[PDB]
């Protein structure tokens, strides 16, 4: 029976690109969360719940996106623009309605995407299956 | 179906009236038609144990109440100045059929987004009875 | 069939100790009657994988443990969320795959503003997603 459910948090990111990587995971049931590349791929289809909380200091622009058939699917946004210097978490979440080989990631905005690197608070990203198709 | 899903959205640039039901006019997925983008509200079809979350973003003043069958459940405020932040809240419950769920504002009503900044409204069933 | 869920909120009006046990005491779920309203903690009966959730008001600095485990517990990972003469709410959240008699709780830290109340609520809910 499926249990397909994630999550990961940030510790020894590897840096660079849009993509937020979410090195370090807590739980990974049927592994479909890639640590090195921060994509869950999808498996079994149907409706899954993805969710974020991330830290931030100062500008901070986040998106879950998602992949069919290699073709990027962009999606809602959620920022946090205090911007000025002091933890802010911004979070986020949807339902999506995945087919088998679907990828889905966390991306920042290039213009504004300072995640917080430290040992004093966290960043999560997670998901769940809620039901199969 | 046998199972109930939704995540709703708000496109509009226009925020919420002061002390009235926040209205998420567009679908991301509703596919048994539980949330009701006419009305602003879910009805429950198939009875059980719903999860309900909430992100909402604002460049001033929020509080976001939910609202099951005209008892407010849980209420969450946030307070900026121009710039924006995400507002979130969420509860488990419970529900019998035909009841109704929604979102409210009270004085502080503010749903501006700045550009790439959204607002979402989802719900699940998870355990039917 | 196993149906394991619960939300609570802290309505009571007491500030909070470093490494205290933060407890929510008013309960709006709890099918299977996991969670403990008198502690605050939840403590698992079917192995499994669950997800906990938590939305925290606040009018200042914040940080708060996410605590498992069964006779000693460890912080799986800390959140916090800063506001300067503001009001905030927060949020955190974690799936968990989790073994009989152990607990899962949030545990205050040296940032302990927290707000429980009518038009500010503090909410801390969980789940089973699959069962061993």
């Amino acid at each position: 029976q499926p249990r397909p459910a994630f999550s990961a948090i940030r510790r020894n990111p590897p840096m660079g690109g849009n993509v937020v990587i979410f090195d370090t995971v807590i739980t990974n049931q049927e592994e479909p969360y890639q640590n090195h590349s921060g994509r869950f791929v999808c498996t079994v289809p149907g409706y899954y719940y993805f969710t974020f909380q991330v830290l931030s200091q100062w500008e901070i622009c986040l998106s879950i996106v998602s992949s069919s058939r290699g073709q990027v699917r962009r999606s809602l946004g959620f920022c946090d623009t205090t911007n000025k210097g002091l933890f802010q978490v911004v979070s986020g979440g949807m339902v999506l309605q995945l087919q088998q080989g679907d990828q889905v990631w966390v991306e920042k905005d290039p213009k504004k995407g300072h995640i917080y690197q430290g040992s004093e608070a966290d960043s999560v990203f997670s998901g769940f299956l809620i039901f199969p198709s | 179906k046998f199972q109930s899903v939704f995540t709703v959205t708000r496109q509009t640039h226009q925020p919420p009236a002061p002390n009235s039901l926040i209205r998420f006019n567009a679908v991301l997925t509703n596919p048994q038609g539980d949330y009701d983008t006419s009305t602003g509200k879910f009805t429950c079809k198939v009875p059980g144990l719903y999860y309900f979350v909430y992100h909402a973003s604002h460049t001033a003043n929020l509080c976001v109440l939910l609202y099951r069958s005209g008892v407010k459940v849980v209420t969450f405020c946030g307070h900026t100045s121009k710039t924006n932040q995400v507002n979130s809240g969420g509860v488990l419950l419970r529900l019998q059929v035909g009841e109704e769920v929604w979102l409210a504002v009270n004085d502080y009503y503010d749903m501006v987004g700045i550009q790439g900044s959204d607002s979402v409204f989802s719900g699940f069933l998870l355990f039917p009875d | 069939t196993q149906k394991i869920a619960f939300s609570a909120t802290r309505t009571i009006n007491v500030p909070l100790r470093r490494d205290q046990t933060i407890r929510f005491d008013h309960v709006i779920t709890n099918m299977n009657n996991n969670y403990e309203p008198r502690s605050g903690k939840f403590t698992c009966k079917v192995p499994g994988l669950y997800y906990f959730t938590y939305h925290a008001s606040s009018r200042g600095n914040l940080c708060v443990n996410l605590m498992r485990g069964r006779e000693r517990a460890q912080k799986v990972v800390t959140f916090c969320d800063y506001a300067y003469n503001t009001f905030q709410v927060t949020t955190g959240g974690m799936v968990l795959k989790l073994e009989q008699g152990e607990n899962v709780f949030l545990q205050a830290t040296d940032k302990n503003s927290l707000l429980g109340m009518e038009g500010a609520n503090s909410i801390f809910s969980g789940f089973l997603l699959f069962p061993d």
